């Protein structure tokens, strides 16, 4: 039952510094055999996992290179917890954080040599954006037509788009939203429908962003 | 080069359910089996471990994992793949002290018929020109492989640098993907031009598809 619980602020502003901690429990820091590793783990939108810094049973602390200019990995043994700080945070920071327990390849021909325990780990977003409404703009179409919503300029994530209030589901296609360089959010859904229904039937996209509390109907007519 | 180097084979891996699955890590230079680990990873979620040291399964995962290699390339084979196989998994090297680090990834996903897109092109609507911008949106609809380029084309000048993408999961039904590529421009740039075009390369296309209108009409 070892669980590795992770806390810290996710949004931050260009330039801050970046206070993650990880709260061990099931296990001691050092562990029985001292060996454990407590491992920083980064994974950028789309990209792989990077591997940041590690501080061991005894106290050792490494550094990845890319990082060992900004990067402060520390533990306070007494309330069973370690950090990452990470100062002067830019855009190539924006990532999902992880903390990870891995053992030392010590006595190896004799549990889980890996990084076998987790946390939830913490979507950490660099903008300096505050919290703002989006606008929904219509995607008027032009036998299959395709129609859509364009949610534009919000912060932070996430929105709820949904067409007609729920009824309209097969064809729809709500893609994953794209953080502009202004720090903004914008995101498109779109749904496929039949080319001789568009003089009949109505389309209605529903976008709710909760952070805002901003509820916006907006219908999408042919041009 | 001196430093160590996970490169993974293939970067995408498209199976059915009950096939085989072979995945290589190829490391730069020859590594002991004990510091190489396997992970799995599902969209949304905290990478697993399935194998360490090689070829020892980590507690809990199912016998149809398992590893072989040494030296230099290292490979994780699933033999009967199950639904919920299909994922992104990583090597990693792990020695006696760190830097530790991961191999680029593979995806592991439902292999489908080869199937291209329905391209639509819309233009910004006249509510958001209202306000000093113009969003151009295409429309990539329900293809396969994922693989598709799309090239911004403004008066025949192929754009670069100003345009977004996002990429849809693949499909539960039809397992296709979908793409949505965002062209942003200034109002009064944007009255300045008059085609606006989305050229779409895709396996599934004998010849590129483009689609455009031209502002005002």
């Amino acid at each position: 039952q070892v669980q590795l619980k992770q806390w810290g602020a996710g949004l931050l502003k260009p330039s801050e510094t970046l206070s993650l901690t990880c709260a061990i429990y099931g296990e001691s820091f050092t562990g029985s055999w001292n060996d454990q590793l407590w491992n920083w783990i980064r994974q950028p939108p789309g990209k792989g996992l990077e591997w940041i810094g590690e501080i061991n049973h005894s106290g050792d602390i490494k550094y990845a290179s890319s990082l060992k200019s900004r990067a402060t990995v520390s533990a306070d043994r007494s309330k069973n917890q370690f950090s990452l700080k990470l100062r002067s945070v830019s855009g190539a920071d924006t990532a999902t954080y992880y903390c990870a327990r891995g053992r030392r390849a010590v006595r190896w021909w004799a549990a889980n040599y890996g990084f076998d325990v987790w946390s939830q780990g913490t979507p950490v977003i660099v903008s300096s954006a505050s919290t703002k409404g989006p606008s929904v703009f219509p995607l008027a179409p032009s036998g299959t037509a395709a129609l859509g919503c364009l949610v534009k300029d919000y912060f932070p994530e996430p929105v709820t788009v949904s067409w007609n209030s729920g009824a309209l589901t097969s064809g729809v296609h709500t893609f994953p939203a794209v953080l502009q360089s202004s720090g903004l959010y914008s995101l498109s859904s779109v749904v496929t429908v039949p080319s001789s229904s568009l003089g009949t039937q109505t389309y209605i996209c529903n976008v709710n962003h909760k952070p805002s509390n901003t509820k916006v109907d907006k219908r999408v007519e042919p041009k | 080069v001196h430093e160590i180097v996970l490169t993974q084979s293939p970067g995408t891996l498209s199976l059915s359910p009950g096939e085989k699955a072979t995945l290589s890590c190829r490391a730069s230079q020859s590594i002991a089996s004990t510091y190489l680990a396997w992970y799995q990873q599902k969209p949304g979620q905290a990478p697993r471990l399935l194998l360490h040291q090689g070829y020892n399964r980590a507690t809990g995962i199912p016998d149809r994992f398992s590893g072989s290699g040494s030296g230099t390339v290292y490979t994780l084979t699933i033999s009967g793949l199950e639904p919920d196989d299909f994922a992104v998994y990583y090597c990693q090297h792990l020695g006696t002290s760190p830097p530790y680090t991961f191999g680029q990834g593979t995806k592991l996903e439902i292999k489908r018929t080869v199937a291209a897109p329905s391209v639509f092109i819309f233009p910004p609507s006249d509510e958001q020109l209202k306000s000093g911008t113009a969003s151009v949106v295409c429309l990539l609809n329900n293809f396969y492989p994922r693989e598709a380029k799309v090239q911004w084309k403004v008066d025949n000048a192929l754009q670069s640098g100003n345009s977004q993408e996002s990429v849809t999961e693949q499909d539960s039904k039809d397992s296709t993907y979908s793409l949505s590529s965002t062209l942003t421009l200034s109002k009064a740039d944007y009255e300045k031009h008059k085609v606006y075009a989305c050229e779409v390369t895709h396996q599934g296309l004998s010849s590129p598809v483009t689609k455009s209108f031209n502002r005002g009409e």
